[PDB]
């Protein structure tokens, strides 16, 4: 690519991030802002793990 | 030389548990 200032849009370089997320079986990794509170047992229950 | 194997080299597909079941 000979990439020069005055060119039109479709011409000029974008930058690119390709994010690929693989879960092949591992037992836990990465996650998000999760909050962890604490858990219970022996009631009916809607649980995230 | 050469030799013949019997019952070898099984390994688990995966994590995931699992117990009594003749998984294919």
């Amino acid at each position: 690519y000979g990439f020069q200032p005055t060119n039109g849009v479709g011409y000029q370089p974008y930058r690119v991030v390709v994010l690929s997320f693989e879960l092949l079986h591992a037992p836990a990794t990465v996650c998000g802002p999760k909050k962890s509170t604490n858990l219970v047992k022996n009631k009916c229950v809607n649980f995230n793990f | 030389a050469y030799t013949n194997s019997f019952t070898r080299g099984v390994y688990y597909p995966d994590k995931v548990f699992r117990s009594s079941v003749l998984h294919s």
